[PDB]
């Protein structure tokens, strides 16, 4: 099973945006699709339906008359038209998909797409080293700052260091600009012997940086 | 239109121990018909998507462990988790089918209770690369800790700072089911050079009196 979820990103109010979920290993006109949006904290909400057919189409009110839901079960593709955006749109939009009636509850097939609805402009990170300094445990780090708007992501050494890494949630600066750190513990030893590199990318400034982190 | 309404909104029960979770539909999700409630409760972990944990409001989802269970019927459910693990850190909603749009409950948020853990604090300087700029970001972090409480005193100089600083929590590991924390003190350029003395105070719950880490600008 495997899927392709695009469309997402900037866009202003009153714009319009477009997303989409794509699959192939499971028979997509055996489902009848859905979209469920959770804005940033807050929690779940039924958007939209279609039958597996396009025969039914049902929207919450919240968004009826501006969003389009539909599919092409040729493409195995589900859509969703965003029209008349308003901040409160801001969300992660997932893709979702029940058999029938006989067994209604819905299955979450790809990861969400985050729409952020907002007049400001793009800025990419800043990438700055937390260093380490001088029981024989270091931690290290990088400053993601002054970015808009979400998402960054952050690995390490390229996926190679996953163990002892946390990547704080973003914080909204008075400035209106998102900053985080990502930081790792490692044992003291390590800190000549090894080399630790962040990989910072973000899509809507078309940012990719890779950060060495080395003592001082 | 039918509502759910979940409580508590948030749950902090021990390791190994009973956790109750409770949904309410304004209208009845029993259908006649056939007899069954059109009700599912849902677990979903941080950055990740909702996984089905049961539906018709008691049939456990296959590959979901023996101690979660669904009870109730009508308009009053009950998740019950007979023996609190680690990993079972998430937000459970309750979702109702009996209508469409097939509402949600607002989410339950639970956390596990363990033994209070002491942060290990470290702190890190601005970098050179950053001063150029003209702002100096001076880092604080409280690394792997429970409970979720602590405080961050700013000194600079033995002078104590306030509404120049923001904290940044971690989700709770689903591991160790502990918190990691980063206080970030923000000044110019100016501000940053004038000072000598950079000290990060830490009060926690399980450390016997404050923890204090510092360096002086330029080693």
């Amino acid at each position: 099973v495997q899927v392709v979820e695009s469309g997402g990103g900037l866009v202003q109010p009153g714009r319009s945006l477009r997303l989409s979920c794509a699959a192939s290993g499971f028979t997509f006109d055996d489902y009848a699709m859905y979209w469920v949006r959770q804005a940033p904290g807050k929690g779940l909400e039924w958007v939209s339906g279609i039958s597996w057919n396009s025969g039914s189409i049902v929207y919450a009110d919240s968004v009826k008359g501006r969003f389009t839901i539909s599919r092409d079960n040729a493409k195995n593709s589900l859509y969703l038209q965003l029209n008349s955006l308003r901040a409160e749109d801001t969300a992660f939009y997932y893709c979702a998909k029940a058999v029938s009636g006989y067994f209604p509850y819905f299955d979450y097939w790809g990861q969400g797409i985050l729409v952020t609805v907002s007049s400001a402009s793009t800025k990419g990170p800043s990438v700055f080293p937390l260093a380490p300094s001088s029981g024989g445990t270091a931690a290290l780090g990088c400053l993601v700052k002054d970015y808009f708007p979400e998402p960054v992501t952050v690995s390490w050494n390229s996926g190679a260091l996953t163990s002892g890494v946390h990547t704080f949630p973003a914080v909204l600066q008075s400035s209106g600009l998102y900053s985080l750190s990502s930081v790792v513990t490692v044992p003291s030893s390590s800190l000549g012997t090894q080399t630790y590199i962040c990989n910072v990318n973000h899509k809507p400034s078309n940012t990719k940086v890779d950060k060495r982190v080395e003592p001082k | 239109d039918i509502v759910m309404t979940q409580s508590p909104d948030s749950l902090s029960v021990s390791l190994g121990e009973r956790a109750t979770i409770n949904c309410k539909s304004s209208q009845s999700v029993l259908y006649s018909s056939n007899n069954k409630n059109y009700l599912g409760w849902y677990q979903q972990k941080p950055g990740q998507p909702p996984k089905l944990l049961i539906y018709w409001a008691s049939t456990r989802e296959s590959g979901v462990p023996d101690r979660f269970s669904g009870s109730g019927s009508g308009t009053d459910f009950t998740l019950t988790i007979s023996s609190l693990q680690a990993e079972d850190v998430a937000v459970y909603y309750c979702q109702q089918y009996y209508t469409t749009p097939s509402t949600f409950g607002q989410g339950t948020r639970l956390e596990i209770k363990r033994t209070a853990a002491a942060p290990s604090v470290f702190i890190f300087p601005p970098s050179d690369e950053q001063l150029k700029s003209g702002t100096a970001s001076v880092v604080c972090l409280l690394n792997n800790f429970y409970p979720r409480e602590a405080k961050v005193q700013w000194k600079v100089d033995n002078a104590l700072q306030s509404g120049n600083s923001q904290e940044s929590v971690t989700e709770q590991d689903s591991k160790d089911s502990t918190y990691s924390l980063s206080s970030t003190l923000t000044l110019s350029k100016a501000d940053y050079e004038k000072h000598k003395v950079y000290a990060c105070e830490v009060t926690h719950q399980g450390l016997s009196s404050p923890v204090t880490k510092s360096f002086n600008r330029g080693e």
